[PDB]
């Protein structure tokens, strides 16, 4: 596989040009809101991101040396973790904000009007004051987005667990991390902690995914939204 | 199954 | 502070050392189990670790720094992944087994006594295969599981205490890789390897705290003060 | 908290 023969400036620059566009809300700016009309603008928008995420990932060098079995299943387990991460990440310079859209920008006060939504805004929130402290680079989010592609459901490939080309690309992603520390002028011992810091984030992230798919299975569980049928589907695997 | 037709698509 | 003198030597020492005792179930093995006996045999178990747990993390080098209050947060985050990456480890050298306790070893197929259990059991095994396919060392996972108290609640609060503390155990985690003989590329790349883990880790619990939250109102048993208080903490 | 008291 080309995957493993990549640089490090190659794996980052192919990255770079896989990353998927900023999409709009359908917000309609002059009219208010409710928890039903905020959870369709919200689900609105994860259908329509969910469509380039899928072509993303056949982006992300060694994915689609993969089968397509092993594809949907990473794609399944790693969707809401992958959207939660873009969107920490566009909200970087807004802080007490979640830029869901350049026209959908909300603070917590607003995340309140959806039941059970303002925690799941609380810790989306932290996790991109800590990108902000930590001055995350948009080379490193790339890397850590890919990361969670292939790492969150690659040990629930079972009823005994299998994937070495996997961990061979995540190896890879490690080396290129270091790589891009290493150019920052970071020093050796500065490499390695920040490496374990990027990394331990994904945990969160990980726990805020799990909240988050709990939270839009209740809502669809109350026909607050209905929801598109891919949508559907990525819930259902969940 | 959509998620297995887009990929392929 | 005094973590925060503490050599990579030193730290090592000091997880060892205040690593909690392995405990046994009270499991009767001329008796089948039933749903409502495994049930109580696995929380009963849990109850009694945890407040081994509470010992265990005082002695984890910074942790005594906190607030009470973050101690508590902490710990409250925590304590599944901590019991599962304790199990985990515990199974390493039973391939396609759960060592609950030394007198409580279950196969998969046991999962099904409980309603939804089986799942929770996979995920369990293959973590454990993980670790096996690794070669996780005593000393990786003693660093790993003070990670994961540090780390899993920090970012629902001092913080950047816990983060000096945090860097310290990267330290000391590389410094383990480093003395093993591995190269710089193949301790960064085994740091990652390990710290990945966690995000499966952290997943379990999730489900985990789910399933033990529907047993308990199923009402299959009946949970302990401690481990009610600790359940109702992430609800 | 038993947890509060634990700690103590
Ligand atoms: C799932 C979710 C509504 C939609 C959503 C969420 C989180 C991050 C999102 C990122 C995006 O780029 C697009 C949508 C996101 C919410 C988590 C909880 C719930 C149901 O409101
Ligand atoms: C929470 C749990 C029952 C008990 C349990 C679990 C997992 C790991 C454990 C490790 C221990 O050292 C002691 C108990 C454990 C189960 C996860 C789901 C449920 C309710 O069966």
């Amino acid at each position: 596989s080309l995957a493993l023969s990549l640089t490090a400036d190659q794996m980052v620059s192919a990255l770079l040009d896989a990353e998927p566009p900023i999409l709009y809300s359908e917000y309609d700016p002059t009219r208010p809101f409710s928890e039903a009309s905020m959870m369709g603008l919200l689900t609105n928008l994860a259908d329509r991101e969910l469509v380039h995420m899928i072509n993303w990932a056949k982006r992300v060098p060694g994915f689609v040396d993969l089968t397509l079995h092993d594809q949907v299943h990473l794609l399944e387990c790693a969707w809401l973790e992958i959207l939660m991460i873009g969107l920490v990440w566009r909200s970087m310079e807004h802080p007490g904000k979640l830029l869901f859209a350049p026209n959908l920008l909300l603070d917590r006060n607003q995340g309140k009007c959806v039941e059970g939504m303002v925690e799941i805004f609380d810790m989306l929130l932290a996790t991109s004051s800590r990108f902000r402290m930590m001055n995350l680079q948009g080379e490193e989010f790339v890397c850590l987005k890919s990361i969670i592609l292939l790492n969150s459901g690659v040990y629930t490939f079972l009823k005994s667990l299998e994937k070495d080309h996997i961990h061979r690309v995540l190896d890879k992603i490690t080396d290129t991390l270091i790589h891009l520390m290493a150019k920052a002028g970071l020093t050796l011992q500065q490499q390695h902690q920040r490496l374990a810091q990027l990394l331990l984030i994904l945990s969160h992230i990980r726990h805020m995914s799990n909240k988050g798919m709990e939270h839009l299975y209740s809502m669809k569980c109350k026909n607050v939204v209905p929801l598109s049928d891919l949508l559907l589907e990525m819930l259902d695997a969940h | 199954k959509i998620l297995h037709r887009l990929l392929q698509d």
